[PDB]
């Protein structure tokens, strides 16, 4: 019957979840001892300089913190669902906070990437690899936390597909959304730390809600970009919207990723929004001060327009409930 | 032995992970298709030269533009692909993937791939597509895109029939040795 096979498929997803999880924990430990700990091993000191030894934290980031979480907590809780696989959604839900540690890891990854580029040919690694008997270099292992965090939604989506009629279909959908939310937040923060020239602290701007590149037109009142749109990268914050100009950077890898030169900033308390614009369902206007300053945003798709409109309105709605 | 890095890119649900599964294990999963494909090194030999091809999956990171590049460092060849039964995924090849792959991996050979060729003659998918005012992707369209982006070659395969699988990785390994 159908109920039959779906429970079989729920079983498969639960298995891959537990297997890949154990492997993930093993692989991390494998690197934390076969490389990171070996950096403080006297018998190896003759293959490693003092500089590299100090950069250990840049190279590994908070891998250890991550390993303890999965080894001491998450793998243990996933196993407790071996019996009721539809309830795995609750594990993520009760640990959404602990997953925040992945932001620190991803934000530091490009720093590690740059370092690895300068120290990969170092004798130490070639030696640790040999000892460990790995056909792959430390670089393949250092990406695992990023690869793992970005597989959980896939797995939860698979579990949810086979649990439409189970007593946990709702917790699964919530968990899926929660992970997707953490992944979006982490990805947004990557762009944020690439902003340059900001006069002040970004932290007190409130939470970063959205970011993206758009073609922007202006239509201000009285004393450029009225016909030929300008290309800005926006950052929607609880307190303000930042306008940045993509600055092209050159280098080897992630160094190629652009930076964002801070240009202007609209304080949300004076921001207003026009959802519908004549002639383009993909445009929406973010105006300032009684509309004496109007910015027409060219959303690449309806979904993006909607997300931004929605986020702006939530913020504007809070402002209201707070201004009284 | 020679070591080369292959990073497979493209839209999610276009068959990426499955293709790697079929190639590395030489057998299409029947009941459950794995979601996870962790970095694996496959032994392949072309032009009488033994190569250790490191296969890096990217499934699950298509929606994150700042986490995606983290995989590109030191890539020898890129398997950029779309789904034969999705003219949409193909539109991203030039619109999304190519500009990116070329920016982080300059001068790195690209092998355009059309997955799920077997679904081209499948009436079921032909029907569903019609509703969306679409039809399967025609080989002619593939080669065009392949040259439009400047690929090292176009290729089609089927994870179900394993038809063309070996050929894809064999051709990509060659482009990597160049």
């Amino acid at each position: 019957e159908e109920e039959e096979s779906l429970a079989i498929l729920r079983r498969h997803v639960m298995n891959e979840l537990l297997d890949t999880e154990r492997a993930y924990v093993e692989e991390l430990l494998c690197v934390l001892e076969g490389y990171a700990a070996e950096m403080d091993n006297p018998l190896m000191a003759h293959l490693i300089s003092t500089g590299l030894q100090n950069k250990k934290n840049i190279l590994f980031g908070n891998m250890e913190e991550i390993y303890h979480f999965h080894n001491r907590i998450f793998l243990r809780e996933l196993e407790s669902c071996i019996d009721c696989p539809e309830l795995v959604g609750r594990c993520f839900l009760e640990r959404m906070e602990e997953f925040q540690i992945y932001e620190k890891y991803c934000q530091n990854k490009p720093r590690s990437e740059s370092l690895w580029r300068q120290c990969s040919d170092c004798p130490f690694f070639q030696e640790c690899q040999k000892k460990l008997d790995h056909k792959l270099s430390l670089d393949s292992y250092l990406l695992k936390p990023v690869q793992r965090i970005t597989k959980y939604q896939l797995l939860l989506k698979e579990m949810l597909k086979y649990s439409k009629h189970c007593e946990g279909a709702e917790d699964l959908q919530e968990a899926l959304s929660s992970i997707l939310g953490i992944l979006k937040a982490v990805n947004d923060s990557m762009h944020l730390i690439a902003i340059t020239g900001y006069d002040g602290n970004l932290g007190d701007l409130g939470k970063l809600l959205m970011q993206g590149s758009f073609s922007v037109w202006t239509d201000h009142k009285k004393g450029l970009a009225r016909f030929k749109p300008m290309q800005r990268h926006l950052f929607l914050h609880e307190k303000a919207v930042l306008f940045c100009k993509k600055r092209e950077e050159n280098g080897e890898g992630y160094e190629k990723a652009p930076s964002y030169s801070y240009k202007q900033s609209l304080n949300m308390t004076a921001v207003g929004i026009t959802e519908n614009v004549k002639g383009d369902t993909k445009k929406f206007e973010i105006w300032y001060n009684a509309r004496e300053e109007v910015y027409i945003i060219q959303a690449p798709t309806p979904e993006i327009k909607a997300a931004w409109v929605n986020e702006i309105r939530k913020v504007l709605t809070s402002q209201l409930q707070a201004c009284r | 032995a020679i070591r080369k890095k292959l990073v497979i890119v493209g839209d999610g649900a276009c068959g990426k992970t499955c293709l790697l599964i079929v190639f590395s294990k030489d057998q299409f999963p029947e009941v459950y298709v794995p979601t996870v494909f962790e970095n694996y090194v496959a032994d392949i030999e072309v032009d009488g030269k033994q190569v250790e091809l490191a296969l890096w999956d990217t499934a699950g990171q298509e929606d994150y533009d700042r986490l995606r590049p983290l995989s590109y460092p030191d890539t020898d060849v890129i398997l950029m692909c779309f789904s034969i039964d999705s003219p949409d995924s193909l539109e991203n090849i030039p619109e999304k993937w190519t500009p990116e792959v070329k920016h982080f991996c300059p001068n790195v050979p690209i092998i355009l791939v059309g997955n799920k060729k077997d679904l081209r003659n499948d009436e079921h998918t032909r029907r569903e597509l019609a509703k969306m005012k679409q039809e399967p992707v025609k080989p002619e369209e593939g080669r065009d895109m392949a040259n439009r982006i400047g690929a090292f070659g176009y290729m089609e395969c089927s994870a179900k029939t394993k038809d063309g699988v070996r050929e894809v990785f064999e051709m990509a390994t060659r482009a990597a040795l160049q």
